[PDB]
């Protein structure tokens, strides 16, 4: 209980809380408290706090973020984190000269794909991964975080919330309102943001649904029957969808090499089906010579 | 509707 | 995805036996039975169907619900409301679009006001500890459900049908794992409407045979059969529907041939 934290300082706000950096004064260990409000006569414990909790306990893998404990008020709800002191994405605006070192990024990659392959075979969907979710320590971890979009899925899967997934990372499978989706979706998103490690910017950064569709036709190719089977059924899909010829993916990410290439290659795969895994993703030579820097 | 009522036990 | 299927299937199995309510509850609950459950679970049955919510949102409950009555005693007259509260979470938990409080307050006839639905799904929540994501009928059903040769929404339906009818009686459902309930239902179900049997695949995967399965498929058997004269009844008229194929209305088959 609130009884042995000491609060330090504000370092981030969540969508139904505020998250204060605290110290419990017995065991001197540094955590994150994300407090959420409660009034009664609401709705009462807020649906994404019930499967952040739920899911985030059966999660205990180094590279998802840890949730150490729960603390009950008639009145309010404090998650106590593991802390952690900065975020991919603002590590990647403290680059923003020297830029990532390429062992850096395989690391991350690396790490992160570890955190997802483990969601994935605890039937669980992030469904948000984007480099503010990314949270990094000193020691050199990346970790999943923020949980509160996420949910349990079951196999075969069934129709899920179609309004998912911060649009820049959206996959296109969502963008094309497909009935079904899976842990594809959350592979789209990790690729997305190794590109973005890459290049220090963002891959597909549209301002609208149809913006972000094409903003994709016209890196990896406006997709057909042959590419992707089902498409031109697809709900969303229209047939004056502009046919853009794909790139070299040598141009997508200039500084990639060839396994670079190929990885990336697979993650971003228009067929959810055949969209590279995470499981998988680990045993791409990309990582051959994967280390753990700082 | 039949759904809504009191569940009566005693 | 094949790529997962195996590993969730497997973590579905680690959890089944951790999430599992005490068998002997009821023997322990003072001012309740299996009968007030069965009314229960069978009321839980319409909300959902009044609220077209998921089958699967009408197992997470009864899960809580068992689970929240292992460790604690309840009045009769709160039943209800430890049922409500169960049903808010799990649709919290599972459904797109939740019902809100205001409308589980007005399906129990305004029998409990909406802060003691909100402080019960409190009590539910510190006395399951959270842990929601729990195995049911329903997610192992889905599964060995893509074991068919060809498909069949007839058989699907009428294994749905078959599990869910296992929740309304603690004795002797209780005792079985979700899995094993699953395995029965599917089975049945498939005899029922194509006379084949536990396929061999599903053997390979789960390590059940009808063997294993006959204890659990002889009372769900007679369940099926007894069905159309049970007490309860809010099951049997929703797969009556469309939606599951009417296989309510599908004859049992007087024996099994075990």
């Amino acid at each position: 209980s609130m009884e042995n934290f000491q609060k330090v300082e504000k370092i981030g706000e969540g969508t139904y809380g505020v998250v204060y950096k605290a110290r419990n004064k017995l065991t001197g260990e540094v955590v994150a408290l994300k407090k959420i409000r409660l009034d009664t006569e609401t709705e009462g414990v807020p649906s994404t706090a019930i499967r952040e909790i739920s899911l985030l306990k059966e999660l205990n893998h180094p590279n998802i973020v840890k949730l150490l404990d729960v603390i009950h008020t008639e009145n309010k709800l404090y998650l106590v984190f593991e802390f952690l002191h900065q975020d991919l994405k603002k590590f990647m605006d403290a680059s923003a000269l020297t830029g990532i070192p390429l062992p850096l990024i395989k690391s991350y990659l690396f790490q992160l794909l570890q955190g997802l392959a483990f969601c994935h075979s605890h039937r669980v969907l992030h469904r948000d991964l984007k480099p503010q979710n990314l949270l990094i320590n000193t020691e050199g971890a990346i970790k999943l975080a923020d949980f509160g979009l996420a949910r349990a899925f079951g196999v075969p899967v069934r129709t899920y919330t179609h309004e998912v997934v911060t649009l820049w990372y959206r996959a296109p499978e969502i963008l094309l309102g497909c009935k079904y989706y899976s842990t594809a979706v959350d592979i789209w998103s990790l690729g997305c943001i190794f590109a973005e490690m890459v290049t220090r910017r963002a891959l597909f950064p549209g301002d609208s649904e149809i913006d972000q569709l094409f903003r994709i036709f016209r890196t990896l190719g406006t997709p057909d029957e042959v590419v992707w089977p089902g498409v031109t059924s697809m709900p969303d899909y229209k047939p004056s969808f502009p046919k853009w010829a794909r790139q070299d993916f040598s141009k997508v990410v200039p500084p990639l090499d060839e396994d670079g290439r190929s990885l990336l290659s697979q993650m971003l795969h228009y067929d959810p089906n055949k969209r590279i895994s995470a499981k998988a993703a680990l045993a791409h030579p990309f990582f051959q010579d994967v280390t753990k820097p700082v | 509707p039949k759904p809504l009522k009191k569940l009566r036990f005693d | 995805v094949p790529d997962y299927h195996e590993d969730i299937h497997t973590y579905l199995r680690e959890m089944e036996v951790k999430c599992k309510p005490k068998v002997g509850y009821m023997k322990k609950q003072p001012d309740i039975t299996n009968s007030m459950r069965a009314i229960l679970v069978d009321w839980l049955v319409e909300v959902g169907e009044e609220y077209k919510l998921q089958n699967e949102t009408l197992h997470l409950a009864v899960n809580y619900i068992d689970r929240f009555l292992s460790s604690m005693s309840v009045l009769r007259g709160k039943l209800q409301l430890v049922g409500t509260a169960a049903m808010l979470l799990a649709s919290k938990f599972e459904e797109i679009y939740p019902p809100e409080v205001a409308e589980f307050v007005y399906i129990t006839d305004d029998t409990y006001t909406k802060k003691q639905v909100l402080r019960m799904e409190h009590l539910v929540l510190k006395v399951l500890t959270f842990d929601l994501a729990a195995p049911t009928v329903n997610q192992f059903l889905t599964q060995y459900f893509l074991h068919q040769q060809p498909a069949n929404c007839k058989v699907e339906s009428l294994a749905m049908f078959l599990g869910e009818l296992s929740l309304i009686d603690a004795d002797p459902y209780l005792k079985y794992l979700p899995s094993v309930i699953a395995g029965a239902a599917f089975h049945l179900a498939l005899y029922t409407v194509t006379g084949q049997s536990w396929p061999e695949s599903l053997i390979r995967k789960t390590g059940y045979t009808l063997e294993s399965l006959k204890p659990c498929l002889m009372d769900l058997h007679q369940t099926y059969l007894k069905a159309p004269q049970h007490a309860q009844q809010s099951i049997r008229e929703k797969y009556k529907n469309s939606k599951y194929h009417g296989v309510s209305l599908l004859n049992p088959p007087e024996t099994l041939n075990l």
